[PDB]
C-alpha cells in the first residue's frame, strides 16, 4: 500500500495565506482532514476515525495545525520569486506533414521555453487574421518550469503570400511575430 | 491577485523509496526530499537558496506515515490495493534540428505506486550515458515523473523510453523518431 500526510497552502499573489490543508490517506483514499472550525482531525470509515483520534491525542500536532501562519513564514523567503517569475517563449515556423486536411501544405508554429504556461497564438495571412480556432492553447510541461505548444495552419501555397504566426505571452512585452513564405 | 497553491506531500509505501516528500508551486516541483542526506534538493539551481530550511514537522509526518504502512497488515488481503498503470510520453525539449544539441524528455503519469525505473535505448541498445529522473506528487494523491536525456538528433535515429513499474509489475515503452525537422 501507499499512504499520505499531505499539507497544502493557498496563498495569493502577495504571499497572503488564503487557506491551508492537512489530510491523511491510505490506499489513495482521503481518510481524515484537519477541521479548523472544530480544531481537530475529522473523518472524510473506521480507519478514518481511528486515525483522527490517534492524531487528535498529539497536542504537538494540534498546536501546529498555526497552519496559516506557517504557510506564510515558510514560503516568505521565496514566494515573490515564484509569483513574479516569467520566461519568454521562442517561436519558429516551418512546414510539417499535413494531417486532417485537404490542403497540400501545413505550417507549424513552434513555441517553447516559456513560463507561465498561458499563451495565445493567432495567424495572419498578408497581415490579415485568419479563422474559430482556439487561440488560447493548452501547453505541454517540460518538467523544468518551461512549457511548449504548437499551432498548425493548413493552406494552399501561393508564392506572393506571407503567413505570420502571432504569439502573445506575459513573459514578453510585445507580441512575437514569425513570418513564412512559400520556399 | 491570483491564488496559488504550495503542495507539501509526504508519502510512504511498502517498497522503495519507503518514504518520500515532494513540494510544488502550482504544478511545478520545487524540491524533493533526500532521506539519506536528510536534506531538501532543489529541482532548479535558483531554488538552492531555500533548500536548507530547518524550521521544518517533517519528522512527525514522516514517522506517522511509516507507522501507517507498518501498523494499518490489518488491511492486507481485505481491500483491493490501488494500482495505476504508468503512461509514458516521449518528446524533445526543443524543436528538432539535426546535428544541433537537444534533450529527450520522457513524461510518466498515472504512476501508482510510485515505484519506477526508466531506461533509454538507442536502436534497441542501452544508451551510453543517462539523465535525471524527478518523481513528484500531483494533486489527487497521484504521482508522475520526468526523465531527461541530452543528445544530438540524427536522421537515422530511433530512441525508446522503457519505464518499468517496479518491481516487474508492468513495463511500458514509448518510441521517438525524428520527424518534421527544422532547416539549418
Amino acid at each position: 500500500f501507499v499512504a499520505h500526510v499531505e499539507s497544502t497552502c493557498l496563498l495569493d499573489d502577495a504571499g497572503t495565506p488564503k487557506d491551508f490543508t492537512y489530510c491523511i490517506s491510505f490506499n489513495k483514499d482521503l481518510l481524515t482532514c484537519w477541521d479548523p472550525e472544530e480544531n481537530k482531525m475529522a473523518p472524510c470509515n473506521s480507519l478514518a476515525n481511528v486515525l483522527s483520534q490517534h492524531l487528535n491525542q498529539k497536542d504537538t500536532l494540534m498546536q501546529r495545525l498555526n497552519g496559516l501562519q506557517n504557510c506564510a513564514t515558510h514560503t516568505q523567503p521565496f514566494w515573490g520569486s515564484l509569483t513574479n517569475r516569467t520566461r519568454p517563449p521562442s517561436v519558429q515556423v516551418a512546414k510539417t506533414t499535413p494531417f486532417n486536411t485537404r490542403e497540400p501544405v501545413m505550417l507549424a508554429c513552434y513555441v517553447w521555453g516559456f513560463y507561465p504556461a498561458e499563451v495565445t497564438i493567432t495567424w495572419r495571412k498578408n497581415g490579415k487574421l485568419v479563422m474559430h480556432s482556439s487561440a488560447h492553447k493548452t501547453a505541454q510541461p517540460n518538467g523544468d518550469w518551461t512549457y511548449q505548444t504548437l499551432s498548425h495552419l493548413a493552406l494552399t501555397p501561393s508564392y506572393g503570400d506571407t503567413y505570420t504566426c502571432v504569439v502573445e505571452h506575459i513573459g514578453a512585452p510585445e507580441p512575437i511575430l514569425r513570418d513564412w513564405t512559400p520556399g | 491577485l491570483q491564488n496559488h497553491t504550495f503542495l507539501h506531500t509526504v508519502y510512504c509505501q511498502d517498497g522503495s523509496p519507503s518514504v518520500g516528500l515532494s513540494e510544488a508551486y502550482d504544478e511545478d516541483q520545487l524540491f524533493f526530499f533526500d532521506f539519506s542526506q536528510n536534506t531538501r534538493v532543489p529541482r532548479l539551481p535558483e531554488f538552492a537558496d531555500w533548500a536548507q530550511e530547518q524550521g521544518d514537522a517533517i519528522l512527525f509526518d514522516k514517522e506517522f506515515c511509516e507507522w501507517m504502512i507498518q501498523q494499518i497488515p490489518k488491511l492486507d488481503g481485505k481491500i483491493p490495493v490501488s494500482r495505476g498503470f504508468p503512461i509514458a510520453e516521449v518528446f524533445t525539449l526543443k524543436p528538432l534540428e539535426f546535428g544541433k544539441p537537444n534533450t529527450l524528455v520522457c513524461f510518466v503519469s498515472n504512476l501508482f505506486p510510485p515505484m519506477l525505473t526508466v531506461n533509454w535505448h538507442d536502436h534497441s541498445v542501452p544508451v551510453e550515458g543517462f539523465g535525471p529522473t524527478f518523481v513528484s506528487a500531483v494533486d489527487g494523491l497521484s504521482f508522475q515523473a520526468f526523465s531527461y536525456l541530452n543528445f544530438t538528433p540524427e536522421p537515422s535515429d530511433i530512441f525508446s523510453c522503457i519505464v518499468t513499474h517496479e518491481p516487474d509489475r508492468y513495463t511500458a515503452i514509448a518510441y521517438w523518431v525524428p520527424r518534421n525537422a527544422l532547416p539549418s
